[PDB]
C-alpha cells in the first residue's frame, strides 16, 4: 500500500484518462475508415474461417461505448508509462 | 565411443547399396 | 606441375621489380588481365549487350548528342572472334613473360 | 563416453523420421 | 476376423482368403507383382522347419546340457571333415529337388496333396491353419532363444526358472536393449493410430 | 447466460452442445465439422483430470505420497516394478481401451464408452447430471493448473497451502509469495 | 500422364532425353503443370516448407550427435586453446598405412577431420560440458522434426486442408511471427541465457534436473516486480573473470559492460541476456499493430494507399501494391531473399569483430570459415532475389491495376535507372583499376614513392566518432569534451573504449591506403551486378530490340539470329550474367578479408598496407606464400595433414575448367557429333541388339548455361575453400 503499488495505480489512471477524455473520437474515427480485406473483399467471405471480423464480444453499456480491448490497448500504454518511471531511475 | 563397429556396416550401405537401389529404381520410372 | 613447375618456376618472375627484367613482371599480370577480360565475350551473348546500348542511347539522345551512325553491338561471331582473340593472346604472352624472365635470370 | 544403448535408440528413433519422410513424399507426390 | 486390430481397413491383397490371414501387409509385399501364395509356402517351410526348431535346442537345456549353441560344438561323431557336411548335403536335395522342382510344376499346394509322403489323412486340410498358426508363434521364440543366448546367455529354461524366481528382475526392460525395447513398445502404441488416421482424417 | 455481460453471440453455437454460457473469444468454435472433436477432447481432459486432482488431494490430504511432484522420484512404491519397464506396461494396456474408445467415438456413437458399446452400468442420468459433467469439468482441469504453480512458486502442496492461506491470509498469497521467493 | 515428368504433358511426350533433364529441373516450378489452381498451388509449398523445416533439424541433429559420438569435447572442453575439435571420422576404404596415421590427429584413436565448421564454441558458450548434454539435444531435433513430417503429412488431406484465404490473410502472420515467432522465442532464449548459460559460466551446473531449485539471482522477481530493475545490473563481473569457474564472478544477470570478456574475448552474456531481452520486448509490442479479428489495428491496404504524396512526385503513390503483393508470390519472395540475404551479410560482418562466442578469434581458421560462408551465402540470396524480380516483372505484374503507381513509374524511366548504374560502374571501373596499374608501374620501375595513394578520410573520421583514438580528429566519443562522451561514460563507454582502442581484437582495424582502394572494387562489384540484375528486371517486360519477352517466356534461350542476331536476350540469361560478377565482388571481399587478418593473425600489419596498394602483391605475397602448405599435402615424399585439401584443391580447378566446355562452346557443334556417335552405335555389330529407349540429344540451350554455371560455381568455391582453410590450418595465423 505504498509508492510501488500506488504508482502503476497512480500512472495506469493517465492513458485511460485520454483514451476516453479524447482519442475515443480519433480511433473510432479511424477504425470506421479502416477495415482490412483482400481481392477487393474482406477476410471472412474469401473463405477465411478464423478471419471473421469479431465485434460479438466487444460491447458495453458504457456511456460512449468504450470496450474490453480498448481497456486492453490503453491499459497498456498505462503500463508503459508505469515501468517507464519506475523502472529508469536515470537522471531523475 | 563404444559402436566403433558401426560406420563399416553404414558407410557401403549409404555409399553404394543405397545408391545402386535408387539408381535402379529411378531407373525403372523414368518409362512406363 | 603445380608445385615444381607453375610455382616454383614462377619464383622468377614475380620478385623483379626495379630489377632489369620488371617488363617481365608486368607483362605477366598484362597477360592475366587481357586473358580474363576474353571471357567476357566468350561467355555473354549479343542481345544483352544490344539491349544495354538501347539504354545508353537514351542518355545521349536526352542530351542530344545521339550519332548519326547506330551503335550496334557486335554481331554473334564478331563476339566469337574477339573472345578468341583474347583467349589465346593472354594466353600466350604469359608463358611469354613466364619463359623469358625464369631464364632470363636463370639461364 | 555416450553409451552404446543411447546410440541405436537415436538411430532407430531417426529411422521413424525415415518413415514419416516416405509417408509425406509419397502423399505430396500422389497430391 | 481379429486381423491383429489395426482398427478396421486391410488392403485388399489380404482378404482372409488364404489359411491363417489376418490381413497384415505393411510393405506390400503380401501384393501379387509374380506371386503371393509361393510366400505361404515360404511361410510354411520356414514355419514347419521353425516350429520343429525350438525342439532341439528346447529340451537339450532339460536334459543333459549340450545347449543348442553349444550342441554342434562337442560331438566325437563327424569323420575327417568333407563327411560331415558331405552325408548331409545329397539327401536333402534329392528330395528337395523333387518338392521343389516338382511343386511349383505339380501343382501349388506345397505337399498338401501329400504325394511324396502320406499321412493317416484322419483331419487333413479344414484346420490347416492351425498347423501354420502353431507354428508361426514357435517362430517369434524361435528368435527368442537368439537373445536369450545373446542378451543373456543362460539356457531357454535356465532363463525360465530365473523368470519364476524373480519375476520381476527378470525382465528384458533391465538387461541391454531394456532400454530399447521399451522405446520399440511405446513407438508401438502410436502404430495403430498413424495407420487408422490414413482413412479416418483423409 | 453470456459469458461476460450480453454480447458474447456465436452463430455457429446454439448451446446443445452439452452447456455452454456462450464463450468462445478467440472463435475456434467455427467451422463445426471438428467442432465435434473439441467437444469431447474437453468431456476428456475434464473427465480424465477430474481424477488426477482427487488422486493428488486423497493421498497427501490423508495418507501418502505428500509432495506428489517427486512421487515417481521417491522409493518404495506400492509396486516397485522398475522404471525402464513399466513405461512399457503403462502404455498397452492403455493402447487397448484408448484405441477402442476410439472406435467406439468414430463408432456411430459419438458418446464416450470403454470395453466397445457400454457405457452406463447403472443408467443414471443423460441431462442434468450430464450437464454436471462439464461444470466439475471446466473446474477441475482448471483447479489442475493451480497446483502446477504451487509447486513451482510455493513448492508446497495444495494441503499445506490451504493450510498456510488460512494461518496467515496476508503473508501468504498469490502475490505476496510470488515476489517472497524464499519457499 | 504416364512418363516420368508426370506434372506437364509437353515433356510428357518426348522422344528424346531432354524429357529427363527438364523432367527434373522443371519439378519445384508450381505455377507451371497440368492444371494447377490457385488453391493447390499453396498446398504444396506450404508442405514443402515442412520439409525443408524438418530437413534442417535432422541436418543440426546429425552436427550434435556426431560430435557427441565420434568428436572429442570434453578434452577440448578442458582446453579450448590448445586442443582442436573434431568432427565425424574418416572411414574410406581407400588408404595407406601413413594417410591413415596422419588424419588421425585430435584426441580420438581413429582418423578424423579437425572441425572448421564452428558450431562447436557455440555449444560451449551457451554450455554444455558433457558428450551426454550433445545426445540429449541431438535425441530432440530428431523427435522434434519427426512433428512436422507428422504435420506435412496431416495438413495434405481434405479435412485439415487449409482454405486459400488462410494464406492469402497477411495480419495475422506479421502479428504472429513478429509477437510469437520473433519475439516469443527471444524471452525464451533470455531465459535459457539467465537460467543456464550465465550462471554455468560461472560453473554452476543446471540442467533439467536441478532447474527450478537453484535461483539465477540471490533475489527474487520483488526487484522485478517491485519495479526496481537496477539489482540485475547491480553487480557486474570481474575484469579477470575466468570462464567456466567462480574466480571474482559478479552476480549480475541483466548488465552490459560493452567490450568484450577478456579470458575469452569474446561478448558479455549478461550483455547478451539483456540484449535479446530488449529485442522482445521489442517485438512484442510491435506485433500487436496489424488488425485481426478482434477489428483493433491497422489495415496493410489503407495504410498504403494514404502516402501518395500530395504533390504528385510520385503520382498515384503506393496504390494497389496491397493488391500486387498479397497475389504474386514472386514479389513476396523477391523481397523475403533481399531482407534475409543482406542480414547473412550482416551476420559476417558483425560476428568476425563481435565474436559473441567464447573461445573464437583464438582458434582463427574457424572465423575465416564462418564469414565467408554468410558472404557466399548471402550473395546468392540477393541474385535470387532479383531473379524472383524478374519472374514477377514477367509474369505476376499488372500494368492495369498498377497505372500511375509507384512500380508503373520504375518502368516509365527504365534507362535513366539503367543508364546511370552505367555511370557510376565504368567510374569505378576506370579510375579503380586505373590506380592499381599506375601503382603497379610506379613499384614495378621501383620508385614507389611516385605511387597514387588516398588516404581513406572519411571511414577515418567515422572511426574518430566512433572514439578511436589513433587519429588526430576528436570528435564525439573521441574527445572527453563533446556531448556524447559525456553521456555514455556513465554506461557503455568505459568498457567499449578499452576493445576498439586494444588492437588485437580485430574490432575496426585501422584503414588505410590499401584499404581505400579496395572498398572502391567492392563498390564496383556491386553495382555493376546490380546493374545486370536491374536490367533483367525493367527488361523482362520487353525492350527495343524484342518487345515481346513478357509472352514469349520467361526463360528461354533467343529470338533467333534475326534482326541483328538476338542472343542472351532473355531475362533468365540476364541473371545468368549476374552470378560471374556475384563471385567476383564476393571473391574480391573475401580474399580482402582473409590477407588484412593473415597479417593480424600473423602480428605484422606491414604486409598489407605496404604491398596492398599494387596488384602483385595480391599475387606474389598473399597468394605465393599461402600456396606453399596446401600444395605439399600430396608431396611424393609423404601424406600432410593438409593432403585432404591438397587434392580437392585440384578438384576445385578441373570442374571450373570443365565448366567451360559448356559456357564456350554451343550446341550446334555437339548435336553434329552424336550424330555420328548414334549412327555408329547403331550400325556397329553386337550393339545393334542394345539400343536406347530416348533418343539422345545435345542438351538445350539453356540447359548447357545452367550446366555450364554450375561447373564454374562448384570449382569456384572448393579452391578458395581449400585455400583459405589449409592456408589457415597450415600457418595458425
Ligand atoms: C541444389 C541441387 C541439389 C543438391 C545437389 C545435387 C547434385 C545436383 C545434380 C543435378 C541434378 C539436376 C540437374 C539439372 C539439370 C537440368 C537443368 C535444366 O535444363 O534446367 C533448365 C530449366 C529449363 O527451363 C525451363 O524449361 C522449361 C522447358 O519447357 C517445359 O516446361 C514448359 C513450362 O510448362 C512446358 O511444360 C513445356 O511443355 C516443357 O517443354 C520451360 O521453358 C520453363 O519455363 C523453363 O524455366 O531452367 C530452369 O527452369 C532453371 C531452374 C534452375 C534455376 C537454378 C539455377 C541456379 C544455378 C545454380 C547456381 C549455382 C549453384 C552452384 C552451387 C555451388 C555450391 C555447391
Ligand atoms: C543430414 C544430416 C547428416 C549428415 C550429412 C550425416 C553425414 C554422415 N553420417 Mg550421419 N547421422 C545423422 C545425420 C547426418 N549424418 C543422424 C541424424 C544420425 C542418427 C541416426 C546419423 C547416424 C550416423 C551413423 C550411425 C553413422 C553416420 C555416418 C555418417 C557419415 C557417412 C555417411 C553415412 O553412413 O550416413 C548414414 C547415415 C544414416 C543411415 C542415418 C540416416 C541419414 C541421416 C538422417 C541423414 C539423412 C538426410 C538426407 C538428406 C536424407 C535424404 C536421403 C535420400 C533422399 C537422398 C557422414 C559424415 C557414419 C560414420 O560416421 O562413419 C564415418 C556412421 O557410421 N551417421
Ligand atoms: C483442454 C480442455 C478444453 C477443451 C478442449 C475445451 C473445448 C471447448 N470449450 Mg472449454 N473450457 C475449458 C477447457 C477446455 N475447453 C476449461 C478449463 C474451462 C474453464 C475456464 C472452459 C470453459 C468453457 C466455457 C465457459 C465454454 C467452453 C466452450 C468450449 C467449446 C467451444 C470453444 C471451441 O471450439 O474452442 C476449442 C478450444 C480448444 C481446443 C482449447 C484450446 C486451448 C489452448 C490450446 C490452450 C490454452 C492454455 C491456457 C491459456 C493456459 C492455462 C490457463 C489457465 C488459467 C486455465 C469447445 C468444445 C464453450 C461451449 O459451451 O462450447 C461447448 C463455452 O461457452 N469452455
Ligand atoms: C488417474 C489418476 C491417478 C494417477 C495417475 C495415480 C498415480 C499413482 N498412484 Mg494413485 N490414486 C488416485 C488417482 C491416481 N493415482 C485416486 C483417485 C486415489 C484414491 C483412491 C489414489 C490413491 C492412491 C494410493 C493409496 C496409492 C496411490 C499410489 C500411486 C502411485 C503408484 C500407482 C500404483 O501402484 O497403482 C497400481 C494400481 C493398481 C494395482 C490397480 C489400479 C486399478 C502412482 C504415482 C501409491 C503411492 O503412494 O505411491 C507412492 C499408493 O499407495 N494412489
Ligand atoms: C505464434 C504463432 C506462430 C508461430 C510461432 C509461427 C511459426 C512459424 N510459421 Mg506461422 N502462422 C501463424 C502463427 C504462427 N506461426 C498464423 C496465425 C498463420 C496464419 C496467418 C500462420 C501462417 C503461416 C504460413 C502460411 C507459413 C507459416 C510458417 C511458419 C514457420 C516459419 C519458418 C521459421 O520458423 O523460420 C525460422 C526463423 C526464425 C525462427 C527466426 C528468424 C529471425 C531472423 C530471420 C533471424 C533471427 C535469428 C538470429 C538473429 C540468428 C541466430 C540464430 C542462431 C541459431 C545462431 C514458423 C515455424 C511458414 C513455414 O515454414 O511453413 C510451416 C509458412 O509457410 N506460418
Ligand atoms: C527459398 C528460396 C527460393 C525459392 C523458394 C525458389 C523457388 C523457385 N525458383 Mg529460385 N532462386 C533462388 C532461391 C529460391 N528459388 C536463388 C537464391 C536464386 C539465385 C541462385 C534463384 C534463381 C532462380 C532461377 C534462375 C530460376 C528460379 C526458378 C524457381 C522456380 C522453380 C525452381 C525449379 O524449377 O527448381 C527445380 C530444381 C532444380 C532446378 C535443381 C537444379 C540444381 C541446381 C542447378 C544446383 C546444382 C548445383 C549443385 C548444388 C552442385 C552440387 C555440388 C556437389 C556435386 C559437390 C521456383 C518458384 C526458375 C523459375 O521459376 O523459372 C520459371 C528459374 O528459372 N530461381
Ligand atoms: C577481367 C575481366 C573483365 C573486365 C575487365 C570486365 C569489364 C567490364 N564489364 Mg564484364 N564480364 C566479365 C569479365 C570482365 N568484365 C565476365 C567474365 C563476364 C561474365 C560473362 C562479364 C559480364 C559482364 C556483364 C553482364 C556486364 C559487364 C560489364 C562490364 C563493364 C563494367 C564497368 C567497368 O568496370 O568498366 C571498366 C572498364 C575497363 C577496366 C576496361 C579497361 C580497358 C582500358 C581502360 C582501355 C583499353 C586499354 C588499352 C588502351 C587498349 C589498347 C589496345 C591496343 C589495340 C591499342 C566493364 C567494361 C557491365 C557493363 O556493360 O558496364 C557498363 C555489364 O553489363 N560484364
Ligand atoms: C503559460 C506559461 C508561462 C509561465 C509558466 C510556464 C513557462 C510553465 C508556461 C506554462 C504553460 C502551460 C502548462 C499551459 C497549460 C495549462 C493547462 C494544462 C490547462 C488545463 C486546464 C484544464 C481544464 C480547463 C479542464 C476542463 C474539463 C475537463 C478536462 C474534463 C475532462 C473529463 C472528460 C470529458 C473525460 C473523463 C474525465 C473528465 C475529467 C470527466
Ligand atoms: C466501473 C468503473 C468505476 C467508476 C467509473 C469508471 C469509468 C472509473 C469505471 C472504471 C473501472 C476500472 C478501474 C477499470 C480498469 C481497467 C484496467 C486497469 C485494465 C488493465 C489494463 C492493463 C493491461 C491489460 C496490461 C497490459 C500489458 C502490460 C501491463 C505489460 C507491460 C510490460 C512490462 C513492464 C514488462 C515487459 C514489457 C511490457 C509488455 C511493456
Ligand atoms: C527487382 C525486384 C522485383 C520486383 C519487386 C521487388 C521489390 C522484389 C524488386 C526489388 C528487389 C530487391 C532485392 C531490392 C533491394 C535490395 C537491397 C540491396 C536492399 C538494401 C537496402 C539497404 C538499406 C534500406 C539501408 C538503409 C540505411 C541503413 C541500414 C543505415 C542506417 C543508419 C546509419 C547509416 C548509421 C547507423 C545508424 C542508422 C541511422 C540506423
Ligand atoms: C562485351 C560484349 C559486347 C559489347 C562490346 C562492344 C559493343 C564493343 C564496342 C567497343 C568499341 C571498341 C568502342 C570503339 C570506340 C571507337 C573506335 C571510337 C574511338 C575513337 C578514339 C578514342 C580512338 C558485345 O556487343 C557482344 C556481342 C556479342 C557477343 C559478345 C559480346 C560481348 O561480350
Ligand atoms: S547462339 Fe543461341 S542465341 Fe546466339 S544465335 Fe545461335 S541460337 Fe540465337
Amino acid at each position: 500500500e505504498l509508492s510501488p503499488s500506488l504508482v502503476i495505480s497512480l500512472s495506469t489512471g493517465l492513458s485511460l484518462f485520454l483514451g476516453r477524455f479524447v482519442f475515443f473520437n480519433f480511433q473510432r474515427e479511424n477504425v470506421a475508415k479502416q477495415v482490412p480485406e483482400q481481392n477487393g473483399l474482406t477476410h471472412f467471405e474469401a473463405g477465411d474461417t478464423r478471419a471473421k471480423e469479431y465485434v460479438s464480444l466487444l460491447k458495453s453499456n458504457d456511456p460512449v461505448g468504450f470496450n474490453i480491448v480498448d481497456v486492453l490497448a490503453w491499459g497498456s500504454i498505462g503500463h508503459i508509462v508505469a515501468y517507464y518511471i519506475l523502472a529508469t531511475t536515470s537522471n531523475g | 565411443m563404444n559402436a566403433a563397429y558401426l560406420p563399416s556396416i553404414f558407410v557401403p550401405l549409404v555409399g553404394l547399396v543405397f545408391p545402386a537401389i535408387a539408381m535402379a529404381s529411378a531407373f525403372l520410372y523414368i518409362e512406363k | 606441375w603445380l608445385r615444381d613447375f607453375l610455382w616454383a618456376q614462377s619464383s622468377q618472375v614475380i620478385q623483379s621489380y626495379g630489377s632489369a627484367l620488371s617488363a617481365y613482371g608486368l607483362v605477366f599480370l598484362g597477360a592475366h588481365f587481357v586473358w580474363a577480360f576474353s571471357l567476357m565475350f566468350l561467355f555473354s551473348g549479343r542481345g544483352y549487350w544490344q539491349e544495354l546500348i538501347e539504354s545508353i542511347l537514351w542518355a545521349h539522345n536526352k542530351l542530344k548528342v545521339a550519332p548519326a551512325i547506330q551503335p550496334r553491338a557486335l554481331s554473334i561471331t564478331q563476339g566469337r572472334a574477339v573472345g578468341v582473340a583474347h583467349y589465346i593472346f593472354g594466353g600466350i604472352v604469359t608463358t611469354w613473360s613466364f619463359f623469358l624472365a625464369r631464364i632470363i635470370a636463370v639461364g | 563416453s555416450i553409451s552404446e544403448s543411447q546410440i541405436f535408440i537415436a538411430i532407430f528413433l531417426a529411422l521413424i523420421n525415415g518413415f514419416l519422410a516416405l509417408r509425406l513424399g509419397s502423399t505430396l507426390y500422389n497430391s | 476376423r481379429p486381423m491383429w486390430y489395426p482398427g478396421a481397413t486391410a488392403p485388399k491383397h489380404l482378404d482372409g482368403s488364404m489359411l491363417g490371414d489376418y490381413g497384415y501387409d505393411p510393405l506390400d509385399l503380401g501384393a501379387n507383382p509374380d506371386s503371393l501364395a509361393w510366400f505361404r509356402e515360404a511361410e510354411l517351410m520356414n514355419g514347419r522347419y521353425a516350429m520343429l526348431g525350438v525342439m532341439g535346442g528346447a529340451f537339450v537345456n532339460a536334459f543333459g546340457l549340450p545347449n543348442w549353441w553349444e550342441a554342434g560344438a562337442k560331438v566325437d561323431v563327424p569323420i575327417s571333415l568333407g563327411v560331415l557336411i558331405a552325408l548331409e548335403l545329397a539327401i536333402f536335395a534329392v528330395f528337395e529337388y523333387k518338392r521343389y522342382e516338382g511343386f511349383k510344376k505339380t501343382g501349388e499346394c506345397g505337399v498338401l496333396s501329400f504325394m511324396p509322403f502320406d499321412p493317416l489323412n484322419m483331419r487333413s486340410e479344414e484346420n490347416k491353419l492351425k498347423e501354420l498358426k502353431n507354428g508361426r508363434l514357435a517362430m517369434v521364440a524361435s528368435v527368442g532363444f537368439i537373445s536369450q543366448y545373446l542378451v543373456t546367455g543362460k539356457g531357454p529354461v535356465d532363463n525360465l526358472k530365473d523368470h519364476i524366481v524373480d519375476p520381476l528382475h527378470n525382465n528384458i526392460y533391465t538387461s541391454s536393449v531394456g532400454n530399447e525395447v521399451t522405446v520399440a513398445i511405446v513407438f508401438a502404441a502410436m502404430w495403430p493410430m498413424f495407420a487408422e488416421a490414413k482413412k479416418a482424417l483423409g | 447466460p453470456m459469458w461476460l455481460v450480453g454480447a458474447s453471440a456465436p452463430d455457429y453455437l446454439d448451446g446443445s452442445m452439452a452447456g455452454d454460457y456462450g464463450y468462445d473469444p478467440l472463435g475456434l468454435g467455427s467451422d463445426a465439422d471438428r467442432l465435434a472433436w473439441y467437444r469431447e477432447a474437453e468431456k476428456v481432459n475434464g473427465r480424465w483430470a477430474m481424477n488426477a486432482v482427487a488422486g493428488i488431494v486423497f493421498c497427501e490430504l490423508l495418507g501418502i505420497q505428500t509432495n506428489w511432484w517427486e512421487v515417481g522420484q521417491n522409493p518404495d512404491l506400492p509396486v516397485d516394478l522398475p522404471f525402464n519397464a513399466l513405461v512399457a506396461i503403462e502404455a498397452v494396456i492403455m493402447g487397448f481401451f484408448e484405441v477402442k474408445r476410439y472406435q467406439g467415438w468414430k463408432d456411430t456413437g459419438m458418446s464416450g464408452l470403454n470395453d466397445s458399446f457400454p457405457w452406463d452400468p447403472l443408467g443414471m442420468t443423460s441431462e442434468r447430471v450430464e450437464l454436471a459433467e462439464i461444470k466439475n469439468g471446466r473446474l477441475a482441469m482448471f483447479a489442475w493448473t493451480g497446483f502446477i504453480a504451487q509447486a513451482v512458486v510455493v513448492r508446497k502442496g495444495p494441503v499445506a497451502c490451504l493450510n498456510a492461506h488460512l494461518a496467515d491470509p496476508f503473508g501468504q498469497n498469490i502475490l505476496t509469495n510470488v515476489l517472497n521467493i524464499p519457499e | 500422364a504416364t512418363k516420368f515428368p508426370k506434372f506437364s504433358q509437353g515433356l510428357a511426350q518426348d522422344p528424346t532425353t531432354r524429357r529427363i533433364w527438364f523432367g527434373v529441373a522443371t519439378a519445384h516450378d508450381f505455377e507451371s503443370h497440368d492444371s494447377i489452381t490457385e488453391e493447390t498451388l499453396y498446398q504444396k509449398i506450404f508442405a514443402s516448407h515442412f520439409g525443408q523445416l524438418s530437413i534442417i533439424f535432422l541436418w543440426t541433429s546429425g552436427n550434435l550427435f556426431h560430435v557427441a559420438w565420434q568428436g572429442n569435447f570434453e578434452a577440448w572442453v578442458q582446453d579450448p586453446l590448445h586442443i582442436r575439435p573434431i568432427a565425424h571420422a574418416i572411414w574410406d576404404p581407400h588408404f595407406g598405412q601413413s594417410a591413415v596415421e596422419a588424419f588421425t590427429r585430435g584426441g580420438a584413436s581413429g582418423p578424423v577431420n579437425i572441425a572448421t565448421s564452428g558450431v562447436y564454441q557455440w555449444w560451449y558458450t551457451i554450455g554444455m560440458r558433457t558428450n551426454q548434454d550433445l545426445y540429449q539435444g541431438s535425441v530432440f531435433l530428431s523427435i522434434a522434426a519427426g512433428l512436422f513430417l507428422i504435420a506435412g503429412w496431416l495438413h495434405l488431406q481434405p479435412k485439415f486442408q487449409p482454405t486459400l484465404s488462410w494464406f492469402k490473410n497477411a495480419e495475422s502472420r506479421l502479428n504472429h511471427h513478429l509477437a510469437g515467432l520473433f519475439g516469443v522465442s527471444s524471452l525464451a532464449w533470455t531465459g535459457h541465457l539467465v537460467h543456464v548459460a550465465i550462471p554455468e559460466s560461472r560453473g554452476i551446473h543446471v540442467r533439467w534436473d536441478n532447474f527450478l531449485t537453484i535461483l539465477p539471482h540471490p533475489l527474487g522477481l520483488k526487484p522485478f516486480f517491485t519495479g526496481n530493475w537496477s539489482a540485475y545490473a547491480q553487480n557486474p563481473d570481474t575484469i579477470n573473470h575466468i570462464f567456466s569457474t567462480n574466480t571474482g564472478s559478479g552476480d549480475a544477470i541483466l548488465t552490459f559492460l560493452g567490450g568484450f570478456h577478456p579470458q575469452t574475448q569474446s561478448l558479455w552474456l549478461t550483455d547478451m541476456a539483456h540484449h535479446h531481452l530488449a529485442i522482445a520486448v521489442l517485438f512484442i509490442i510491435a506485433g500487436h499493430m496489424y488488425r485481426t479479428n478482434f477489428g483493433i489495428g491497422h489495415s496493410m491496404k489503407e495504410i498504403l494507399d494514404m502516402h501518395t504524396p500530395p504533390s504528385g512526385n510520385l503520382g498515384a503513390g503506393h496504390q494497389n501494391l496491397f493488391d500486387t503483393i498479397n497475389n504474386s508470390l514472386h514479389f513476396q519472395l523477391g523481397l523475403a531473399l533481399a531482407s534475409a540475404g543482406t542480414i547473412c551479410s550482416m551476420v559476417a560482418q558483425h560476428m568476425y569483430s563481435l565474436p559473441a562466442y567464447a573461445f573464437i578469434a583464438s582458434d582463427f581458421t574457424t572465423q575465416a570459415s564462418l564469414y565467408t560462408h554468410h558472404q557466399y551465402i548471402a550473395g546468392f540470396m540477393l541474385c535470387g532475389a532479383f531473379a524472383h524480380g524478374a519472374i514477377f516483372f514477367i509474369r505476376d505484374y499488372d500494368p492495369v491495376a498498377n497505372k500511375g503507381n509507384v512500380l508503373a513509374r520504375i518502368l516509365d524511366h527504365k534507362e535513366a535507372i539503367i543508364s546511370h548504374l552505367s555511370w557510376v560502374s565504368l567510374f569505378l571501373g576506370f579510375h579503380t583499376l586505373g590506380l592499381y596499374v599506375h601503382n603497379d608501374v610506379m613499384l614495378a620501375f621501383g620508385t614507389p614513392e611516385k605511387q597514387i595513394l588516398i588516404e581513406p578520410v572519411f571511414a577515418q573520421w567515422i572511426q574518430a566518432a566512433q572514439g578511436k583514438s589513433l587519429y588526430g580528429f576528436d570528435f564525439l566519443l573521441a574527445s572527453s569534451t563533446s556531448p556524447a562522451f559525456n553521456a555514455s561514460q556513465t554506461v557503455w563507454l568505459p568498457g567499449w573504449l578499452d576493445a576498439i582502442n586494444n588492437p588485437t581484437n580485430s574490432l575496426f582495424l585501422t584503414i588505410g591506403p590499401g584499404d581505400f582502394l579496395v572498398h572502391h572494387a567492392i563498390a564496383l562489384g556491386l553495382h555493376t551486378t546490380t546493374l545486370i540484375l536491374v536490367k533483367g528486371a525493367l527488361d523482362a517486360r520487353g525492350s527495343k530490340l524484342m518487345p515481346d519477352k513478357k509472352d514469349f517466356g520467361y526463360s528461354f534461350p533467343c529470338d533467333g539470329p534475326g534482326r541483328g542476331g538476338t542472343c542472351d536476350i532473355s531475362a533468365w540469361d540476364a541473371f545468368y550474367l549476374s552470378v560471374f560478377w556475384m563471385l567476383n565482388t564476393i571473391g574480391w571481399v573475401t580474399f580482402y578479408w582473409h590477407w588484412k587478418h593473415l597479417g593480424i593473425w600473423q602480428g605484422n600489419v606491414n604486409q598489407f598496407n605496404e604491398s596492398s596498394t599494387y596488384l602483385m602483391g595480391w599475387l606474389r605475397d598473399y597468394l605465393w606464400l599461402n600456396s606453399s602448405q596446401l600444395i605439399n599435402g600430396y608431396n611424393p615424399f609423404g601424406m600432410n595433414s593438409l593432403s585432404v585439401w591438397a587434392w580437392m584443391f585440384l578438384f576445385g580447378h578441373l570442374v571450373y575448367a570443365t565448366g567451360f566446355m559448356f559456357l564456350i562452346s554451343w550446341r550446334g557443334y555437339w548435336q553434329e557429333l552424336i550424330e555420328t556417335l548414334a549412327w555408329a552405335h547403331e550400325r556397329t555389330p553386337l550393339a545393334n541388339l542394345v539400343r536406347w529407349k530416348d533418343k539422345p540429344v545435345a542438351l538445350s540451350i539453356v540447359q548447357a548455361r545452367l550446366v555450364g554455371l554450375a561447373h564454374f560455381s562448384v570449382g569456384y568455391i572448393f579452391t578458395y575453400a581449400a585455400f583459405l582453410i589449409a592456408s589457415t590450418s597450415g600457418k595458425f595465423g
